[PDB]
């Protein structure tokens, strides 16, 4: 039973020729959102065919999203729609279309024109938010160096992603999530202070009725840990003493057979 | 024996137990914060009624140590 | 990428060209090069304008996004937020999906494919089902 995400409650309009559209986006108990994609189409043409050929804006999970030089007293339908990670029957949820035209009716509000800010520089490329009478910088990407730095920065500057070219390192604080990795080397570290290092299947823990498996070192106990199996059968391993539920078996029928003659029995 | 701990930094801390356990020669534990401790340890044998446990005077290492970081 | 491109090249001047083909494998084989070719520019070469079309590049203070004519019309196929620095890349197909993105509001950096280094150093290797018809291993 895999829950869809919910789509974006609502959706508000603002305008400069450039247009803006971002949506607020509230779930519980539902599939977490990783991208969001905006369609837009004339509504004559949506008459004549539904969101088909139509030009599509993709955003990076943000509520946001700016159209410049849209047509001029046009009709014209929105769809706004969450994308998850389930499998393709229920990945993504769409929000109900809101159609929209430019009209000189319109009040134009270019706050959202000023409340922004990026700049291209030699010495790099920079995007910056104005908050107050300030700007805090959101990406950065050097030219001496192919550091690229994205999101905005916290109190004490730590910024969310980091690379680096130069120690050949990308440094990602938070979650990673791809349909595969190959490496040479799943060397797992305590990265904070209490953290447990540890390889399982997703909501498995040791020692419980799930049906993961759990391996790691156990900080708590200073211990290593293992468990492979449901809540009955299982080969749960703690560094004091192991237990194998399950029936075992060891080598093999004629295992030691001599391969140049048989065995065999008679009376 | 169960063991217990307190941080001695602060001038008054309430102990608080960390190790339930066979008690060993040696005995290893972790998942404890920064501050400087002060460490007792107590044993607990039962009487032939399941209900009934004695246990014993804690003991109390004089030494205080900051934990390993 | 399949092509390349090369801004203001000298005029009336001849350059020899090798396109190299790097994998992952022994570093005796690690690269493979194409067959060595020369150019020259020059009135006996015929100008073919057909390239400058496809191609965009959009930079404004809301964002910096890449976009190709498809059917005459812009495909967006990489977008950077100004505000939050959202970032996705690659072409989208069918509903509007970005094979890569970040994002650094919910500290999470999604791939729709495959991720090689030589070392990974992470606290939690979890191993998840996303599609669910996979049994993770």
């Amino acid at each position: 039973n895999f829950v869809p995400p919910a789509a974006p409650i609502n959706i508000v309009f603002k305008a400069a020729y450039d247009l803006r559209v971002q949506w607020d986006w509230n779930r519980g108990a539902g599939a977490n959102v990783r991208e969001f994609v905006l369609s837009y189409i004339d509504s004559a043409e949506f008459v004549r065919t539904g969101w088909t050929k139509a030009q599509k804006i993709n955003v990076g999970a943000a509520q946001s999203a700016t159209i410049i030089s849209f047509p001029w007293k046009v009709e014209h339908k929105f769809k706004v729609s969450s994308i998850a990670w389930g499998p393709d029957a229920q990945d993504v949820t769409d929000s109900a279309v809101q159609t929209f035209i430019l009209n000189e009716s319109t009040p134009l509000d270019n706050s959202f024109v000023n409340e922004t800010g990026i700049e291209v520089n030699y010495a790099y490329i920079k995007g910056k938010i104005k908050d107050g009478s300030t700007w805090k910088q959101t990406f950065l990407i050097d030219a001496a160096t192919g550091a690229i730095n994205i999101g905005l920065l916290d109190a004490e500057g730590k910024a969310p992603i980091s690379f680096d070219p130069v120690k050949k390192i990308v440094n990602v604080d938070g979650s990673v999530i791809t349909k595969t990795i190959n490496a040479a080397n799943f060397v797992m570290t305590n990265l904070t202070g209490q953290d447990n290092p540890a390889i399982y299947t997703q909501g498995k823990t040791w020692g419980d009725t799930k049906s993961g498996i759990w391996m790691g070192m156990d900080n708590v106990t200073a211990k290593p840990k293992l468990d492979i199996g449901n809540a009955t059968q299982y080969i749960r391993y703690d560094g004091n003493i192991l237990r194998i539920s399950s029936e075992v078996v060891i080598g093999t029928p004629n295992g030691d057979i001599d391969i140049q003659t048989g065995i065999q029995g008679k009376q | 024996c169960t063991i217990e701990l307190k941080d001695n930094s602060n001038a008054n801390n309430p102990w608080v137990k960390y190790y339930v356990g066979a008690l060993m020669p040696t005995i290893m534990f972790g998942g404890v914060p920064i501050g400087s401790y002060k460490v007792r340890i107590s044993g607990q044998i039962s009487l032939p009624d399941g209900v009934t446990i004695d246990s014993s005077g804690y003991y109390e290492y004089p030494n205080v140590f900051e934990v390993r970081y």
